[PDB]
RNA sequence: CAUGGAAGUCGGAAUCCGCUAAGGACUGUGUAACAACUCACCUGCCGAAUGUACUAGCCCUGAAAAUGGAUGGCGCUCAAGC
């Protein structure tokens, strides 16, 4: 749902990559929903995975997903 | 073996925060079983099964932290569990019991006991009476519904089950396993 | 027509072979090397060609 | 490299005896009696418990100690068909033309006959005597079967390869004329 | 992302996490598309070894000619050979 602008049709013929977006607590808000379905230890292992899961929009500018889910040092809620 | 080292820390450290274990001896049960029972005794207690411990638990004799570790030696033969817990016996004695599933036939499975349809009617589509033809098992379509008018044996007590019916069972929601977790002896009780 | 099992179990005995590339003889499937003693045991082996 | 002790065992269930004289070895249960030489091989026979029958080879070289477990199997096969027997099967494969088949009784001795007509359209009535203690037999339970059975597994099955090997097409590709007649189950004759 | 339809398995581009002792955003089979099935990985049985690549001794393959035929002959196999 986090897409660049919107997708009009008849332009996905061609590459449609450009669905970069932002990276901060937008997503991870939306992690809340799902509320860690399978174990997971509450939503600690779900920030983790819903972090890392949007691997190809390569988070916000020069973070990548992967570097912020690794680096365990932002607070759990 | 990353892996592997992590286990040995693992056994040693949780063995004697916790005064009680008790054994479980599960056998050829569906792993999602073992997935409910984990999450729903995910509060209190924690299950961990492995490879044999053939020196990792003698390893604990060795030294005088608990003379009855070496107790417990023989007991262990093969595909006999653990369970980690600080709750009562009285109350794990059947918590563990739960969600005993309905194990379905796999072409060939001994029946323990003599299996039969009683009479009645499957309510099914009459497109599959071919299935029943092949065992040549009496029935009659009423209403657009298969009717077994008479009784027939399936497959005698220890006996294996006709490819034929035991796919013929899944669908009548009859079969002879019942899966559940067992219970060991456990600490000369 | 010939029923899908028979025709299966017929092949076994005549289609899925090695072949080896120095004396033409046919081997098992699993094999590494000829069993005769003209070409001296050799291990260059094909599969045998199937049909189509 | 020679090994000083290579040693094997073969246990014998209490229904039937077995005895062993001169490197002889006859063995008698309920389904009959069969009989084999092995004067060929040096080994050395024991009895190791009440119901064990040990055999070893002292000083053997590599080659030698091979033949130690082949001679084990052959004996334990022999116990095996005087007390459940074997039985083969095999099958039919056409494609135009149908496969007859004659199993006529015992010729006046205890052989049987098999006569196969009709093989790929042919003329020849071709002919395959059996060796003693095999009966041939038409199956009932489904069409186009034979079923061998006996008491010793090297009679049985040397006999069902016998007719394999007749029915042959020649001068053809082989991979599109399938014509035959196959082999398809080993079993017992008792489970 | 793709879309009459592609749920691992037309195709294009990425490869994280939960639960565990272990099972891959999968090596095939397979569905209009799901499914089903296989593999991968781990567990139960057993009882002490196992896997890959190289070096050089005897032997074997490579080894086809014209009268009958020559380790000198007979013959020899834990040799009467090296
Ligand atoms: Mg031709
Ligand atoms: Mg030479
Ligand atoms: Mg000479
Ligand atoms: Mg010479
Ligand atoms: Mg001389
Ligand atoms: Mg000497
Ligand atoms: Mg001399
Ligand atoms: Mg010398
Ligand atoms: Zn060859």
């Amino acid at each position: 749902a986090l897409k660049e602008p919107p997708r009009d049709r008849k332009k996905e013929k061609n590459i449609k990559h450009n669905k970069s977006v932002s990276l901060d607590e937008i997503i991870e808000i939306a992690r809340t929903m799902r509320f860690k379905s399978f174990s997971k230890d509450l939503k600690g292992g779900v920030k983790e995975i819903l972090g890392t899961a949007f691997s190809v929009g390569c988070q916000v500018d020069g973070k990548s997903p992967k570097a912020i889910s690794d680096a365990i040092e932002a607070g759990e809620i | 073996s990353g892996n592997k080292a992590g286990y040995f820390d693992k056994l040693k450290g949780l063995l004697e925060e916790y005064p009680s274990i008790f054994v479980v001896s599960v056998d050829n049960v569906s792993s999602q079983q073992m997935h409910e029972i984990r999450k729903a005794l995910r509060g209190q207690g924690v299950v961990l099964m492995g490879k044999n411990t053939m020196v990792r638990r003698a390893l604990k004799t060795f030294m005088p932290d608990h003379p009855e570790y070496e107790r417990l030696l023989p007991f262990v033969k093969g595909n006999v569990g653990f369970v980690f817990t600080n709750g009562d016996l009285k109350e794990v004695r059947e918590k563990i019991l739960s969600n005993r599933i309905k194990a379905p036939a796999r072409a060939g499975a001994i029946a323990p006991v003599d299996v039969w349809v009683p009479a009645g009617n499957t309510g099914m589509e009459p497109g599959k009476t071919s299935f029943f033809q092949a065992l040549g098992i009496p029935t009659k379509i009423a209403r657009g519904t298969i009717e077994i008018t008479t009784d027939i044996k399936l497959v005698e007590a220890g006996a294996k089950v006709g490819p034929s019916e035991a796919t013929l069972l899944n669908m009548l929601n009859i079969s002879p396993f019942t899966y559940g977790m067992g219970i060991a002896q456990v600490y000369d009780q | 027509i010939i029923e899908p099992s028979l025709k299966a179990l017929a092949s076994k005995f005549n289609c899925d072979k090695m072949i080896c590339r120095k004396c033409y003889a046919r081997l098992p499937p699993r094999a590494t090397n000829c069993r005769k003693r003209k070409c001296g045991h050799s291990n260059q082996l094909r599969p045998k060609k199937k049909l189509k | 490299m020679r090994y000083i002790h290579s040693e094997e065992t073969i246990p014998v269930p209490e229904n039937l005896k077995v005895s062993i004289k001169s490197r002889l070895v006859t063995v008698e249960g309920p389904r009959g009696k069969l009989q084999k030489d092995l004067s060929h091989i040096a080994v050395n026979f024991s009895v190791v418990k009440k119901g064990v029958i040990g055999l070893e080879i002292h000083h053997g070289s590599r080659k030698d100690v091979a033949a130690l477990r082949t001679v084990r199997t052959i004996i334990n096969n022999m116990i095996i068909g005087v007390t459940k027997g074997f039985k083969y099967k095999m099958r039919y494969v056409y494609a135009h033309f149908p496969i007859n088949v004659n199993v006529e009784k015992n010729a006046e001795t205890g052989c049987y006959e098999v006569e196969i007509r009709n093989f790929i359209g042919e003329k020849i009535v071709r002919k395959v005597v059996m060796a003693p203690g095999v009966e041939v037999e038409i199956s009932k339970a489904q069409k186009d079967e034979l079923i061998l059975s006996g008491n010793s597994l090297e009679a049985v099955s040397q006999s069902a390869a016998d007719i394999q090997q007749i029915c042959k097409v020649r001068n053809k590709d082989i991979r599109k004329f399938l014509d035959g007649i196959y082999v398809s189950e080993k079993g017992n004759i008792v489970e």
